[PDB]
């Protein structure tokens, strides 16, 4: 916990097989491999701390030692791979797992819903991303509802999703805590753009490769509604 | 006296009241689940709350008592002091109910023993709920309050939130509600009233039909979990899924529908 300095930034690519997120977000623009590697190394550090916790046989005895360690840190979770120990970490060590500043959840299994939609706490800022979505099922939306809801504030990143066109408004309406929204080369309807321009709790907005070229009821006609927009 | 689901000929109400006029030792008067008697109940309330007696526990419920009979009771609140639990719940006043209630509200200034007070339902009593507050805040012994069988709005929730500001009673344990028109911002609008009500035993908070917001599910479970008692609480008409029921804590019991 005393050590804060990173040190060497070479190698350490064993973790997170999707090192470049498997043809997803953090693409060619604004890569900065050096910062990506830091995030990976930090995540491994956090996991190591969790492993030490699991083997410390001190579930409640050493709550402070296992609080300071994680405070100010971030954790990455792949919805396609959720190790059993994650549940013990979050459920057996409350008021510590929540000390993390950020959780990064990519992609919907009910297991992801179970881990997040818990009683433990409403986690500060959740960063959630969607990749493999050619379709959005009602059950998927229902699950997202539960996942989005369990947070103080939300950051959402949607990339190359085909099932989202005409469904983005619906999904976004599930939770108004979203302040940061970006869409990567994913088609949207005017109704989706209207929803976005109509929500004034946004601070960050990023529009990539939207070629409707006709958005009267939308951002190209106004976008003066988002008074809280800063980015 | 305990009379339960006994059918009357619409005449005996008078004779019953006449017999009661000679009984002063009556301490409990329980008369509930009555048929369509209508007239004659006005005579009973005329004979009662008069000719001072030791009746402390009055439980007239589900009888279709006329608002005019309520007006009689209002006029006679000066009598039968020591009576503490006026009920008149599960009773609908088709008209003038809010006026009869208004008169009741501005009275009772001589009844310091009052507790566990249930309200009559009228069209529309919602307009006088802010008037109830005038005396409710003055009675630090109101263990329970029953406000049933009418729709509540978010405005009313906020008004109650002011009631639940609050000037503490420190003796409140049971609240109820038969139905409402409730949303996320109220229910949520009135939260922060459980911290100053640690001794809550139970509530109904029923609704015609509502699908609980996930924020409600999490907040409700955590808030109820930290309560001292939470003994046999109900939450009727709420569309909880299996995942939400799992989140809800090991309460003594829970009725969802």
């Amino acid at each position: 916990a005393a050590v804060y300095q990173h040190g060497c930034l070479l190698g350490l690519s064993i973790a997170k097989r999707p090192l470049w997120r498997q043809e997803s977000l953090q693409s060619v623009k604004n890569t900065t491999e050096q910062e990506i590697l830091k995030a990976i190394n930090i995540n491994s550090f956090v996991e190591c701390g969790i492993h030490l916790y699991q083997e410390s046989t001190s579930k409640s005895a050493l709550s402070q030692e296992f609080e300071a360690f994680f405070q100010g840190k971030s954790l990455y979770i792949n919805s396609g791979n959720i190790p059993d120990y994650l549940f013990d970490f979050f459920e057996h060590l409350p008021n510590c797992a929540s000390a993390l500043d950020f959780i990064k959840l990519d992609f919907i299994p009910s297991r992801a819903v179970s881990l997040f939609f818990n009683w433990k706490q409403e986690f500060r800022t959740l960063e959630v991303t969607l990749r493999d979505f050619s379709k959005l099922n009602k059950q998927d939306i229902r699950y997202l509802g539960k996942i989005f809801s369990s947070a103080t504030s939300l950051r959402l990143q949607i990339k190359r999703c085909a099932g989202v066109a005409g469904s983005l408004s619906l999904v976004l309406s599930t939770c108004k805590n979203i302040y940061s929204l970006m869409v990567e080369a994913s088609p949207l309807t005017i109704e989706d753009e209207r929803h976005i321009t109509s929500v004034t709790n946004l601070k960050t907005l990023s529009i990539h490769d939207l070629q409707n070229q006709r958005l009267p009821g939308g951002l190209t006609d106004s976008l003066g509604n988002l008074k809280n927009l800063t980015k | 006296l305990i009379m339960d689901n006994i059918k009357m000929n619409e005449e005996d109400a008078i004779k019953l009241a006449e017999g009661l006029k000679n009984l002063k030792k009556m301490c409990l008067f329980h008369l509930t689940h009555l048929s369509d008697i209508g007239e004659g109940m006005d005579y009973i309330v005329k004979s009662l709350s008069s000719e001072p007696c030791d009746l402390e526990e009055i439980q007239l419920v589900s009888c279709c008592l006329s608002a005019n009979a309520v007006k009689i009771l209002a006029q006679n609140l000066h009598n039968l002091v020591k009576l503490s639990i006026l009920d008149l719940s599960e009773n609908y006043l088709e008209k003038d109910g809010n006026e009869a209630l208004h008169e009741l509200i501005d009275r009772m200034n001589v009844l310091e023993q009052l507790t566990a007070l249930m309200l009559p339902w009228g069209c529309d009593v919602q307009g006088s709920l802010s008037s109830l507050l005038k005396h409710l805040e003055e009675v630090p012994q109101l263990v329970k309050l029953g406000l049933k069988n009418w729709r509540l709005t978010d405005t009313e929730i906020r008004i109650l939130g002011a009631f639940f500001g609050k000037n503490p009673l420190k003796n409140f344990q049971q609240l109820n509600l038969a139905g409402n028109r409730v949303s996320s911002d109220g229910w949520l609008a009135f939260m922060g009233v459980f911290e100053n009500l640690k001794q809550l035993v139970f509530f109904d908070f029923s609704t015609k039909e509502f699908l609980p917001d996930p924020a409600l599910v999490r907040k409700l479970s955590q808030v109820l979990s930290k309560l001292t008692f939470l003994q046999e609480a109900r939450l009727v008409g709420w569309q909880f899924d299996d995942d939400d029921l799992s989140v809800i804590t090991g309460a003594f019991k829970l009725v969802t529908a």
